[PDB]
RNA sequence: UUGACCUCAAAUCAGGUAGGAGUACCCGCUGAACUUAAGCAUAUCAAUAAGCGGAGGAAAAGAAACCAACCGGGAUUGCCUUAGUAACGGCGAGUGAAGCGGCAAAAGCUCAAAUUUGAAAUCUGGUACCUUCGGUGCCCGAGUUGUAAUUUGGAGAGGGCA
RNA sequence: UCUUUGUAAAGUGCCUUCGAAGAGUCGAGUUGUUUGGGAAUGCAGCUCUAAGUGGGUGGUAAAUUCCAUCUAAAGCUAAAU
RNA sequence: ACGGACCAAGGAGUCUAACGUCUAUGCGAGUGUUUGGGUGUAAAACCCAUACGCGUAAUGAAAGUGAACGUAGGUUGGGGC
RNA sequence: UUGACAUUGUGAAGAGACAGUUUC
């Protein structure tokens, strides 16, 4: 609200906060961008380093879908089963019983490896999976299957 | 014309400030102070019959 | 053929229980018919040759073919429709010359 | 002019952009309209429901292909397997496509008893006699939603062959990669005697 | 019938008779007005398969048009701008002949309404060009179901509008990716692209 | 000599139609510079203002020579996103879409290319009458250099069978 | 309240042959313009100019193999805007 | 040195898109009802599904790969207990 | 202003090089 803006307690105040020498004006330093090369470049190398010149290769026509792929750690794969049959998973860890988590249905493309998951076999059906992922669901007891 | 009119507020904050506004009609003396010419009311909150 | 089953590799993707849609109509869009050769063969043989392909076969039977399918692909606009073309002169080269 | 440490910012706002502001004032007064519309359309076409049954189709990239959604119609092979002609279907309320196609027998399958469900609960009044009664459902996607297939059971038994899937993926991977040149190198082996 | 025989005789523009058919009418078609009325289509076919019919309230015109690109009329040349904006003789009209030869021939026949033209003939000079018309006030058009569509008022003057086969082409009017900025009406995609759009709760 | 045909004319011939206005929105054409780049020419402003032609209550677009690369979607339009992104750019200043997804609304179709050939089955007009947004009889004309029916690719058509 | 009509009209299953589908157009070169479209996004001028198991597209130019997808160069159409 | 003969009334850091720091509030590995739908005492209030944005993973030009040796380590300080 | 292609066709000679092509 205007009320409290600094505007009305300049009112009396000739320069309106802006200085009498400096004496506020139109675009000083011109517009945008301009000088960023030339007046301003110390601010662009010491705050946006690597903002001028070319890196890499252009990809045409790139379409984000085609590199949809979540990730999900360990440490949440149990997040992905209901709060309420999860402490009925996690006592009795049974090999001849195991849930599955479908992480493709739960919105992820690939199992990542943040680590320790409770020593319970789970079947972690997934698309893509990390190496360290794999080897813990099975030191867990479980199993890992692709699916597309 | 595009001045900002209408304010977005969290649906949650939205339901606090109800629910602390219906707990503040129970209360005697906020209603009493707010302006309520309650002095002479049995009890509150005022329940009446269905029938109404 | 089949899906493989996971999610890379050369016939990647979920395996499902394949149909076969009947074909469409379309797809036989260029098909030629027993109508269309006969009016074209009688068009042909009405007409002539244009001055271009008089050229190429011209030289068919002087430089050969690969100067005939140059020639041709500058005429036309590319190589695939030289190659047709020089091919078809090549088959009115051994119709007129054939008994 | 730049100063301070901030992010460098792109406001396109070097036109003429105040002679196309968009403000939609008409939010209220839109939505007020849209159900005037569909109320009397209700009307007009009563007991028809306002909207024809649509088809389960896959959602395309992979991206989405994990969902089953609404199609535009049902395909000239399903119409003919829940037996019916597509000219009567949409004469009845069945929205029907003729570019789509029938590649995957459970989708199949899925839009025929679709097909099946509503041609049993539908009421087809005869062209000319009393019409019945007939109480006016609104919405065909209420009445008929679109349910997503179950992919597995909820828990079975752990079958491992230590196959390491890691392992799997990448040989996949590296069998697509060197397909060419191993048929290639391949192809100069024969000839070479 | 015949008409596929002159379909397929129709291509063959390089071939001795159409060479000779070309140069008589291109030399007749010169001696005549640059507008003028048609008895019969020239290439009944080619009309044909453009929507003609042999009935009363179909016309016939043909038109010849100046060939070569639209120099610019300033002045001595002089562009008073920037050098960008300086070229005069290789500048291009964004409408073909075609629309132009349609169009003109709309202006002479007021009454009538364009429903297609064709490519008859060209010289170094002029390209040639026969355009089908249909009279919307004909009784014969306004009942037959499948014409009078164009007795509608919102048909008038399609050829100046654009909506017409070759003003479809010029205003880009096709499916697909390489017709992004031209779907819809490119004038209409740039506004929608440039519009601000802003709600009741701001997104 | 007479009668046609073709092409081209004339009439204050019978009946019609166009022009101009408005122009907020719409479909095209033509088309700047101020400006920004702290100078300036490419660039930007801007495929904008001005100029010109053409509509309607909406216009335009529209039932894929589409999108995709998926387990595939499925006319057009618009909103929310995609995304200030892919990309363009003295790669500077700046500029900058599209597929997918949710939603509003939903609607599909028509000719040309095919011998009715045991029957131009088609149509304007005039005239008389009538139940007059028209109908019937009669006549002239148009039309075979093709008007009707039949088919439009999703198909569909000749034959047989039911 | 009248009415009329089936040898009208339409629909469906099996067997056979067939199945016509738009050219100075597509496409190519070049010039100008335009686009985010980058060995060239669209448009236009000039020159060249196709085919029919063909043609277009598949966002790096080219040759050789496939594969996917649609069916241009003719036309109509309400609503959501 | 420049403006000011006098008086009344008017007279100049605003709004918007995007954003930095800070602060308040809600909820929290989540969070955002208001594109839209439902509903209404009707531009209000109330209610809501699926998506989508940002966040919970980074790094590389990219193809790609992707976070516990250990009481999630040792040493030195460290408020409080 | 100069060249090329198009407008642009038809006879011969004959520089020829060589069933024909090709510039001249
Ligand atoms: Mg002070
Ligand atoms: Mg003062
Ligand atoms: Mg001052
Ligand atoms: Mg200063
Ligand atoms: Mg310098
Ligand atoms: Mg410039
Ligand atoms: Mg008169
Ligand atoms: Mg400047
Ligand atoms: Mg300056
Ligand atoms: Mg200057
Ligand atoms: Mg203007
Ligand atoms: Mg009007
Ligand atoms: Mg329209
Ligand atoms: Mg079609
Ligand atoms: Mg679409
Ligand atoms: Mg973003
Ligand atoms: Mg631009
Ligand atoms: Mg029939
Ligand atoms: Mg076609
Ligand atoms: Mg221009
Ligand atoms: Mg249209
Ligand atoms: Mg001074
Ligand atoms: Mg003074
Ligand atoms: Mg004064
Ligand atoms: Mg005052």
């Amino acid at each position: 609200p205007s009320r409290f803006t600094k505007t009305r307690k300049h009112r009396g105040h000739v320069s309106a906060g802006k200085g009498r020498i400096g004496k506020h004006r139109k675009h000083p330093g011109g517009r945008g961008m301009a000088g960023g090369q030339h007046h301003h470049r110390i601010n662009m190398d010491k705050y946006h380093p690597g903002y001028f010149g070319k890196v890499g290769m252009r990809y045409f026509h790139k379409q984000q879908a085609h590199f949809w792929k979540p990730v999900l750690n360990l440490d949440k794969l149990w997040t992905l089963i209901p709060e309420d049959k999860r402490d009925q998973y996690l006592k009795s860890a049974s090999k001849e019983t195991a849930p599955v988590i479908d992480t493709l249905a739960a919105g992820y493309g690939k199992i990542l490896g943040k680590g320790r998951i409770p020593n319970v076999p789970v079947i972690v059906k997934a698309r893509f999976v990390s190496k360290l992922a794999e080897e813990k669901i099975r030191a867990a007891g479980g199993v890992v299957e692709l699916i597309a | 014309t595009w001045r900002k009119w209408n304010v977005k507020v969290n649906h949650n904050e939205k339901r606090y400030a109800t629910a602390s506004a219906i707990a503040a009609t129970a209360v005697a003396s906020l209603v009493l102070a707010r302006g309520h010419r309650v002095e002479k009311i049995p009890e509150i909150p005022l329940v009446v019959s269905t029938d109404l | 053929t089949v899906k493989t089953g996971i999610a890379i590799g050369l016939n990647k993707g979920k395996k499902v229980t394949s149909m076969t849609p009947a074909p469409k109509i379309s797809y036989k869009k260029g098909a030629a018919s027993n109508r269309t050769k006969f009016v074209r063969s009688l068009v042909r043989e009405i007409a002539g040759l244009s001055p271009y392909e008089r050229r190429l076969i011209d030289l068919i039977r002087n430089s050969g073919e690969k100067r005939a399918r140059k020639v041709a692909k500058k005429r036309l606009g590319s190589f695939t429709r030289a190659k047709a073309k020089v091919e078809e002169m090549n088959n009115i080269i051994a119709a007129s010359r054939r008994h | 002019a730049i100063s301070k440490n901030l992010p460098i910012l792109k406001n396109h706002f070097r036109k003429h952009w105040q002679e196309r502001v968009k403000v939609h004032f008409d939010q209220a007064g839109k939505k007020v309209s849209r159900r005037n519309a569909r109320a009397t359309r209700a009307a007009k076409i009563a007991p028809r429901p306002l909207d024809l049954l649509r088809p389960v189709v896959r959602a395309p990239t992979v991206k989405y292909n994990r969902k089953v959604r609404a199609g535009r119609g049902f395909t000239l092979a399903e119409v003919k397997a829940a037996g019916l002609t597509a000219a009567y279907a949409r004469t009845i309320g069945i929205a029907v496509d003729h570019r789509r196609q029938n590649r995957n027998q459970e989708i199949f399958d899925a839009n025929v008893q679709r097909l099946k469900e509503y041609q049993s609960k539908i009421i087809v009044f005869p062209r000319n006699g009393k019409a019945p009664e007939a109480e006016q459902v609104l919405s065909a996607a209420a009445t008929f939603p679109i349910a997503q297939p179950a992919t597995d059971v909820e828990a079975r038994a752990v079958q491992d062959n230590g196959e390491s899937a890691f392992r799997t993926l990448r040989l996949a991977r590296s069998e697509k990669k060197f397909r060419g040149i191993r048929e290639k190198r391949a192809r100069e082996k024969a000839e070479a005697e | 019938g015949a008409y596929k025989y002159l379909e397929e005789l129709q291509r063959k523009k390089q071939s001795d008779v159409l060479r000779f058919l070309q140069r008589v009418r291109v030399w007749e078609y010169r001696q005549k007005n640059v507008i003028h009325r048609a008895a019969r289509p020239t290439r009944p076919d080619k009309a044909r398969r453009l929507g003609y019919k042999a009935k009363q309230g179909f016309v016939i015109y043909r038109v010849r048009v100046r060939r070569g690109n639209r120099k610019r009329p300033v002045p001595k040349g002089a562009t008073y701008g920037k050098p960008t904006n300086q070229g005069v003789n290789e500048l291009k009209y964004q409408r073909s002949l075609r629309a132009t030869a349609e169009e003109r021939v709309g202006r002479r026949a007021a009454n009538l309404r364009v429903l297609n033209s064709y490519w008859v003939n060209q010289d170094s000079t002029y390209k040639y060009f026969e355009v089908i018309l249909v009279d919307p006030q004909h009784k014969a058009i306004r009942r037959d179901a499948r014409y009078n569509w164009i007795c509608d008022p919102v048909h008038k003057h399609r050829e100046a509008r654009g909506l017409t086969a070759t003003g479809k082409k010029s205003r880009g009017i096709n499916k697909g990716h390489k017709f992004n900025n031209t779907k819809a009406g490119r004038r209409k995609t740039w506004k929608r692209q440039n519009t601000l759009s802003l709600w009741r709760y701001r997104k």
